[PDB]
């Protein structure tokens, strides 16, 4: 009989900097044991200071993206201003709970700048609970990225090591190293790496190739 | 005088007076002038103060990234049509993932305003909408009326004493297709200064200018950015 | 043709909402002044009886913990408008984790006052003054039964409305302070009311950026009056 | 997941862990499981993340309107009753909610327990969570109504530590709040690994 | 799971319940009350699900008080008992069935004392004694042994104490304390609480 | 089953100029009795009774709904109800719950209001009327009640022997049943009077 | 000229059909009420029994809940709907929120139910005015009043009915800032206030008090006759 | 004027449509109930007793309604059949709910809330029907009540109808009894009151109607007493006139 859900894969990474935010994802879209395309990024520029990532079931990712982009315009003409980073995370929690008994199969991470100019990363669940974190990794390779970033960013289980804040250039090579190691052991990850950098001067993009198998 | 009570009642001359009276509410509001070139469509309005120290009431309001409208008439019918206007613009973005053609959005307004001009229980909308936009075939200047007719035009002025603005537009409409924005805007606001009593001048605090372009999103300038537009003007020949 | 909200005039107009503007005129006076240090606000009580309990007559209500209010005209329609104005600021915080701005409060209020005959009743009989300090600083707004919404720098409505405006436009300027605008406001009040001004005829309400509390004065009002 | 609450002579003590998992996978270690409803009310999170997050935020939406319409704070028994009726309309549809309500009232302290099944009971001591049953024994061995303030801080900090030791779904940090007559106050937030060097030494 | 008892006398009704609010292993509350004063001569005992006990019995509680304030006088215990049966049976073939077990205790000025039994399928009865829960099995044959229709109110308390000691002996659950009421021509009087030193 | 949740037995029997009806007294859940004074025979006007058996909820429910419709019938019309008319009334009430049905099987016994003519009938749980001339039975122990009535019934019987036949039919059949008993009440009516007797049965 | 509608305005901004509803209040029997230290009291006048009827069905003083009272004016039909509706709300409040109902909450329900009942055409408004007296909200004595426009309002001493202007002017010169303690003194204030009745027969006063802890205590025409005697005892000092 | 729908109020200020209905009942039949210990009675009048009718029901003014209550009727007959079918349907809804009869007061207020509700909602007439009430209950015994078009009511011990027979109320006070209120003492009072108010002399039995309600062995029988015993009740009163003239 008909089943309404299917898994598509994907891996999303976000790191809250001191005055920046980095959002990274792969561009591989798959289903079962087939590859649909090798060019399908998960980054979405909502505003000039907020980028969202959407993994999971791809049909709900296309729907939920267009609902949020409609409500950005509905906020603005009612208030003569744009939404903040924390306002979007409060709005998204009500949208995800609004279909509590038929849930979206989407994992969400919002990264961007606050009103003070600092980094902010909000992680989500498919029902709508959230919290502010410093770094999260969502998607199929989520278990292969969280223990390594605890060592390098959070400095957990380390002795006699000072807590220097992560610079921008050091954070770029940490993102480029975790996706090489994750594409080796995971099958839902590869073919590119789209990286979005959110600073006070706009949004930069950068693409790094991976292995194509 | 007994025929002059409802929208339903026809006259023995064949003219419904309630539609004829909603035209008179358009003449209560202030004047506003819209025009276009081959590439750029600019509509310019005129603010009116309420008191000596209250803020001036706004006229031009943003609708979409390629559509902006002016206003003349009742403020109750103004925001009631705006909420119908904004809902239709984002439905084509949500369904078709394209912006609306401007010529077919206004046909939805004439279907919207037709029902309260025929069925009893709702007055006609007293409103004077001027519409500027961009479909795939260039700029457009549209007007509506409470008789639910919509007129495509290349220049139009409606509101209080706007007949003197129409006379300026007819003898300069041959020049509008070629000139660019540095004078096309101040071709338009030379038409507003005949809709004024001859002793005061169009200042920076009582005028709004909205520009939508072929490569330019619809932008509203008011009270600070009008000064690069009001520079380089002559006075009235008094 | 002057007894219907569904009927125009040969000249304009209504002829129904114009009569609703007249219902404000038989109210009580109220003065609000916007200043860069904050927004002060004054009103007249018109207490009828000594047995009449004074704090049951409201003229300043607290819409939110950074937004005050003032009213005149019909009391019965006023309590309807204050109700959703408290709810719409509360629904916005529920879905956005932020305080609704003072301008966008009245956007929600004006969306229902222009629904008197425009559904598928009568218009209201009450003007409102909204003062508050949002992220754009201190603000002061004004509405009417016709839904016409505007920002004012210093506004006086109710009875004695036009007579207050002429004297109020004389002394206002941009570089006022808050403590100057408070004593400037009730010089106008004792010139427009008929009873002798004391601590029981009026009441005050202020709002400040860092002092979002205290939209009321509790017998510090006696100190202001004794130094007039 | 392990929360507890107990009232005594000087108010109410609230304590919880900070670990939220997903199957056998730990999602985070910094989950704030005590939801700050008001400056005079506190709520907990026990069973379901978004279910305890939404409905207590909807309760905080309701208690503010009650304060504006009546010029008075809401009572503790009133807010626990309003939460019980909202969840009961979705009975059987599959909610999970086991929160607690704390706060000072005109009658004094206040402590109620609300389930998603429909149980609304008062009491003096409670402990909710997967590792809740490890916390009843160590608390009741040291509980008294006439405990001191610094003594009550060490009792709840001990009881969360013994619960996170035996349970696998409990760990992270130990939050600790104190409800005073005027309003609640945040006491501290201590890591479990810091307490292990203190308690075993 | 929890226990009720319904000893009826010639001019009195002796009722008692337990004080346990357990959660599946633990005992969260040991002074819980299951006694609902419907009026000045009518009590209510309720045993059932988690939420269905509080929601339904308070719906009856705040509906008999409406009859008192509006008509100036009080319901009889028979009419009050036969209104509770109407609300289960009407709300039984629907999406929300209430799963509670009740017994009603009332005194009438014209009919004397009365006791009514209630199933979770809304079946009325008129019993000289009744009980509920798993402890209803072990205790009612003791009460069937020594019952007399003309019994004093002092022997009924002694018969109630005989009825509860065997529930202390051969019943697996703990159940330490038991609150006791009594209803007569004067009203509802609260007797002393019953506890058990086991060993 | 659902019918076997509380038990019950209702028997009616036609005589010469009279008619009798009998039922049990036991009320109880599946194996545990509660009381021995549960009414299962309800008067609906003079010289006309009705008996109900099945689920104890629908026994008390239908007997109140039928009383609701009977009093509204006997006030719009000054006459009383005919025994054929009540059978059409009950069959309408059961068929409205065609797919939500009440779990009972009614037995109607009574005399004609004008003449002396008796009447007996029984219905199903969805309203199939069935009139006979000798006896109708309903309840859980139905098969035992057919074995007694097919051998003891005589066509033209005085109220003396009609009472003795329905007594021996109820006692010997219900004592074979497990979930029915604890007392038997017998109504025997006629043109002149109504006699109600209770029998000495086994209380186990 | 123009009234004949509750939705139209006057050329000077009035609602005459709302104002005509207050004219129907002035055809009613007067009822007064004061608050005191602990004991609140309210009394009514103009019983006027007509020799052939039972007098327990003409009662003007009812209780909504266990600790709130009610006295009204106007016409008897519209009061019965408002009383029967308010008993439901002061009981359904207790079900949704387990507190007892404050005296302030029930007056907002009566005013708001009379509010929306004025707005829509084809709905004749209530021609009654009510007095809500209750020392319920945590030991604090209060009394409010209503209005056919739908404006709940708080006084400290009140008079309504046919002749309220004389009594309200009487109480302003009589209600001392000295709080009337020794509550029979406060009851004697009402009997002195109700002494200015439309005829002042003496035996046409039905005073009902409440000691803020017990239920309603309807006074008998023997205890009230004793208070009428001591009012004449203080009147002997005029000579 | 102000003779529009029931909404609105008049100025100064009252309700003209309600007043028009309350005057209409004076041009109707005549009904009265009297005091009685251990009983209660009703008395009515047969209008238009023309000799080509059947009277197949033999009860026209009186409608037995629950089991121990009946009612008279006075007013528009089109609205009369609506109320009686509604009022019987109230008492069975109460009986289905509590399994106890309706206690004779809140039945009256249940109708009076229906009769009021047509005075505020537009656009309807009010009911142009006033009617009486007799009954027995557990709490107060024998009772009398008086309906009005406005929904107002009131208990009584003896009452009647207006502009037809408003002078009877003066006779009920002048010949009032209290305590000595047996049924035979009240039936003699009933035929004397209907003698003057019904202006047709000598009081033929086909123009009147008498219904009683007693309390017998806990059953509360209701008697609509037949025309044969009306005869010996009238001739008793005709004899008392010939006895009363001995003082002359």
């Amino acid at each position: 009989r008909f089943s309404p859900y299917v898994f598509n894969g994907g891996t999303i990474l976000a790191i809250a900097g001191e005055d920046f935010a980095i959002v990274a994802s792969d561009t591989r879209l798959s289903e079962g044991f087939s590859i649909h395309t090798r060019d399908s990024p998960k980054c979405y520029k909502l505003t000039d200071k907020t980028v969202i990532g959407c993994s999971g079931f791809h049909g709900d990712c296309l729907t939920l993206t267009k609902i949020i982009e409609a409500r950005l315009k509905m906020y603005k003409h009612s208030n003569n201003k744009a939404m903040t980073t924390g306002a979007i995370a409060a709005m998204l929690s009500t949208i995800l709970y609004s279909r509590r008994f038929f849930p979206y199969y989407v994992y969400n991470i919002i990264g961007g700048l606050d009103e003070e100019g600092k980094g902010a990363v909000y992680s989500f669940d498919p029902v709508g609970s959230y919290q502010r974190d410093s770094f999260k990794a969502g998607g199929s390779a989520s278990a292969m990225l969280q223990p390594l970033l605890d060592n390098q960013v959070g400095f957990k289980n380390m002795q006699n090591v000072e807590h220097v804040p992560l610079s921008l250039d050091r954070a770029m090579r940490l993102v480029k190293d975790v996706f090489i190691s994750a594409a080796e052991r995971d099958v839902y990850t590869g073919d590119a790496l789209r990286i979005c950098i959110v600073t006070k001067e706009g949004i930069r993009e950068e693409t790094v190739s991976l292995r194509k198998d | 005088n007994q025929y002059d009570n409802d929208v339903t009642v026809w006259s023995p001359q064949g003219r419904i007076h309630q539609i004829e009276y909603a035209m008179e509410a358009v003449k209560q509001g202030s004047a506003t002038v819209g025009l276009k070139s081959k590439t750029h469509a600019v509509l310019v309005a005129l603010k009116r103060a309420q008191s000596e120290l209250a803020a001036h009431q706004k006229k031009i309001l943003h609708v979409d990234n390629h559509i902006g409208i002016s206003i003349a008439g009742l403020t109750a019918d103004a925001r009631l049509l705006c909420n119908f206007m904004r809902q239709e613009c984002l439905d084509s973005r949500f369904v078709f993932d394209r912006p609306l053609p401007v010529s077919r959005l206004v046909s939805l307004i004439g279907s919207k305003t037709q029902i309260p001009t025929q069925r009893y229980g709702r007055r006609p909308y007293g409103v004077g909408l001027l519409i500027a936009g961009y479909d795939d075939m260039g700029p457009h200047i549209f007007q509506t009326c409470p008789s639910a007719n919509y007129f495509d035009c290349r220049a139009m002025s409606i509101g209080a004493r706007s007949q003197s603005a129409r006379t300026y537009l007819e003898r300069h409409m041959s020049e509008f297709m070629e000139c660019n924005l540095n004078e096309l805007v101040k071709h338009g606001l030379r038409a507003l200064r005949e809709t004024l009593p001859a002793e005061q001048d169009l200042t920076t605090k009582n005028v709004s200018i909205g520009i939508v372009g072929k490569d330019l999103e619809f932008t509203i300038y008011d009270d600070d950015d009008v000064s690069p537009f009001l520079e380089g003007l002559e006075e009235r020949p008094q | 043709y002057d007894r219907g909200v569904n009927t125009f005039s040969p000249e304009g107009r209504l002829f129904q909402v114009e009569y609703a503007i007249e219902a404000i005129k038989l109210g009580s006076t109220a003065i609000g002044i916007q200043t860069s240090e904050g927004v002060c606000l004054a009103v007249e009580k018109r207490i009828t009886s000594p047995l009449m309990e004074p704090s049951s007559i409201e003229k300043i209500v607290e819409i939110d913990a950074h937004i005050g209010c003032a009213m005149s005209g019909l009391i019965a329609d006023a309590k309807t408008l204050i109700d959703k104005a408290r709810v719409e600021t509360q629904n916005h915080w529920f879905t956005y984790n932020e305080t609704m701005t003072v301008e966008s409060v009245t956007q929600a209020v004006s969306n229902l006052a222009l629904q008197f005959g425009e559904e598928d009743s009568r218009p209201f009989g009450v003007a409102l003054l909204f003062g508050g300090v949002d992220e754009k600083g201190p603000q002061l707004f004004h509405m009417d039964p016709s839904g016409t919404f505007v920002q004012c720098d210093a506004r006086a409505i109710g009875s004695a409305s036009e007579g207050a405006q002429s004297s109020l436009q004389e002394v206002y300027h941009k570089s006022m302070t808050l403590k100057e605008a408070i004593k400037s406001s009730l010089i106008i009040l004792k010139q427009v009311m008929e009873e002798k001004l004391n601590a029981t005829n009026i009441e005050l309400a202020t709002v400040q950026p860092g002092q979002n509390f205290h939209m009321f004065t509790k017998e510090e009002l006696e100190e202001v009056i004794k130094d007039i | 997941t392990t929360t507890l609450a107990f009232k005594f002579r000087h108010g109410v003590i609230v304590a919880a862990d900070s670990r939220a998992t997903a199957g056998a996978y730990i999602a985070s270690q910094t989950v704030k499981k005590v939801i700050e409803i008001n400056p005079y009310l506190l709520g907990t999170m026990a069973g379901g993340a978004a279910d305890c997050s939404f409905w207590e935020r909807l309760l905080a939406r309701q208690c503010r309107i009650y304060e504006l319409r009546n010029k008075e704070r809401i009572s503790v028994a009133a807010a626990s009753k309003l939460l019980a009726n909202m969840v009961y309309q979705y009975k059987g549809m599959g909610l999970s909610m086991g929160t607690m309500i704390c706060g000072w009232d005109k009658r004094g302290p206040g402590l109620y327990y609300v389930d998603s099944e429909g149980n609304r009971i008062s009491g003096a001591t409670f402990s909710v969570g997967s590792g809740s049953v490890y916390a009843y024994g160590v608390m009741d061995r040291g509980y008294s109504y006439d405990l001191e303030v610094e003594q009550a801080y060490d009792l709840a900090r001990r009881a969360i530590y013994q619960a996170t030791y035996r349970d696998a779904y409990s760990g992270g940090a130990v939050n600790l709040y104190h409800v005073r007559e005027d309003g609640w106050i945040r006491v501290s937030s201590d890591n479990v690994a810091d307490l292990h060097e203190k308690y075993s030494g | 799971m929890e226990y009720l008892i319904g000893i009826q006398g010639p001019d009195y009704v002796l009722v008692a319940s337990d004080r346990v609010a357990a959660s599946n292993i633990v005992q969260m509350k040991d002074d819980h009350d299951k006694m609902f004063k419907m009026s000045e001569k009518i009590l209510l005992l309720c045993v059932g699900e988690a939420g269905d006990t509080v929601q339904f019995a308070e719906y009856i509680q705040k509906n008999v008080q409406l009859y008192k304030m509006r008509n100036g006088y009080e319901l009889s215990p028979t009419a009050a008992a036969n209104f509770t049966r109407r609300n289960l049976a009407d709300c039984l073939r629907s999406r929300t069935p209430y799963h509670v077990n009740l017994l009603l205790a009332g005194y009438d000025e014209h009919e004397g004392p009365a006791l009514y039994y209630m199933d979770y399928l809304a079946a009325l009865a008129k019993a000289p004694f009744a009980a509920h829960g798993y402890g209803a099995f072990l205790t009612l044959s003791i009460l069937d042994r020594y019952y007399t229709p003309t019994i004093s109110r002092e022997r009924a308390v002694e018969l109630l104490r005989k009825c509860l000691e065997e529930l202390q002996k051969r019943f697996i659950l703990n159940l330490p304390t038991f609150s006791v009421r009594i209803i007569d021509k004067n009203g509802i009087h609260d007797l002393d609480n019953i506890s058990f030193p086991k060993q | 089953s659902i019918m076997s949740y509380n038990g019950g037995a209702v028997m009616a029997m036609k005589g010469k100029n009279c008619v009798a009806i009998a039922a049990d007294r036991r009320f109880g859940i599946q194996a545990q009795m509660v009381t021995t004074d549960f009414q299962k025979i309800f008067p609906m006007g003079d010289r006309l009774y009705i008996g109900l058996a099945g689920l104890a909820t629908d026994v008390q429910t239908v007997a109140q709904r039928l009383k609701f419709r009977l009093n509204l019938y006997e006030l719009k019309e000054g006459r009383q109800i005919k025994p054929y008319t009540l059978m059409s009334m009950v069959a309408n009430l059961l068929y409205e719950k065609r797919f939500g049905p009440y779990y009972t099987e009614p037995v109607i016994a009574g005399l004609d209001p004008k003449t002396f003519k008796p009447f007996i009938c029984s219905l199903d749980l969805i309203g199939c009327p069935m009139v006979t001339d000798d006896f109708v039975v309903s309840g859980t122990c139905a098969e035992q009640m057919y074995g007694m009535c097919e051998s003891l019934w005589e066509p033209n019987m005085d109220p003396d022997h009609l009472f003795e036949t329905i007594s021996q039919a109820m006692l010997n059949a219900v004592d074979r049943d497990a979930v029915s008993g604890m007392g038997v009440i017998v109504h025997i009516i006629e043109k002149d009077k109504i006699t109600t007797r209770t029998l000495k049965a086994r209380m186990d | 000229s123009y009234d004949r509608a509750i939705t139209v305005f006057s050329p000077d901004g009035h609602l005459f059909q709302v104002e005509y509803a207050q004219e129907a209040v002035k055809k009613g029997s007067t009822a007064v009420g004061v608050r005191g230290r602990d004991i609140v009291v309210l009394g009514v006048e103009k019983k006027s029994v007509a020799k052939l009827q039972d007098e327990r069905t003409v009662r003007k003083i009812c209780a909504l809940d266990d600790n709130v009272c009610m006295a009204f004016a106007g016409l008897t039909a519209d009061a019965r709907i408002v009383i029967n509706r308010a008993r439901v709300e002061c009981q359904s409040h207790r079900l949704t929120v387990e507190d007892p109902v404050t005296v302030e909450y029930i007056t907002r329900y009566i005013a708001s139910l009379k509010q929306r009942y004025t707005q829509s055409n084809g709905r004749r408004p209530f021609g009654i005015s009510a007095l809500i007296v209750g020392f319920d909200f945590d030991g604090t004595p209060r009394l409010y009043q209503t209005d056919p426009s739908g404006t709940y309002h708080a006084w400290k001493a009140n008079a309504i009915g046919r002749g309220a202007k004389s009594v309200r002017e009487f109480l302003e010169k009589n209600y001392t800032d000295e709080a009337i303690e020794t509550d029979d003194l406060t009851i004697k204030l009402v009997i002195k206030a109700l002494l200015e009745v439309v005829q002042s027969g003496g035996k046409n006063i039905e005073l009902a008090v409440m000691r803020r802890d017990q239920s309603l205590k309807i006074l008998n025409p023997e205890e009230i006759e004793k208070y009428v005697a001591e009012i004449e005892k203080e009147k002997e000092e005029n000579e | 004027r102000y003779d529009s729908r029931t909404t609105i109020f008049s100025p100064e200020g009252r309700l003209y449509q309600v007043e028009y209905a309350m005057e209409a009942i004076g041009h109707a039949g005549t009904c009265l109930g009297i005091l009685a210990n251990d009983g209660v009675l009703l008395a009515a009048e047969r209008r238009n007793i023309h000799k080509l009718l059947d009277e197949v029901f033999f009860s026209e003014k009186i409608y037995k309604l629950n089991e121990d209550m009946a009612c008279s009727v006075a007013g528009i007959t089109s609205d009369a059949n609506v109320l009686t079918n509604e009022l019987r349907l109230i008492a069975q809804r109460y009986l289905l709910q509590y399994q106890e009869p309706i206690p004779c007061e809140q039945l009256v207020t249940a109708l009076c809330d229906i009769k009021q509700a047509y005075t505020q909602f537009g656009g309807k007439r009010p009911f142009g029907v006033s009617l009486l009430y007799i009954g027995w209950d557990k709490h107060y015994g024998f009772q009398l009540y008086q309906s009005d078009p406005s929904g107002n009511y009131g208990g009584w011990k003896a009452t009647c109808i207006g502009n037809n027979s408003a002078a009877a109320v003066s006779m009920l006070k002048q010949d009032y009894k209290e305590g000595e209120m047996t049924l035979k003492s009240a039936l003699a009072l009933a035929i004397k009151v209907l003698n003057k108010t019904m202006d047709v002399s000598k009081l033929s039995a086909e123009k009147v109607e008498i219904a009683t309600l007693t309390r017998e062995n806990g059953k509360t029988v209701i008697r609509v007493l037949k025309q044969k015993e009306v005869e010996q009740l009238i001739k008793k009163h005709e004899e008392e006139e010939a006895k009363a003239e001995r003082e002359k």
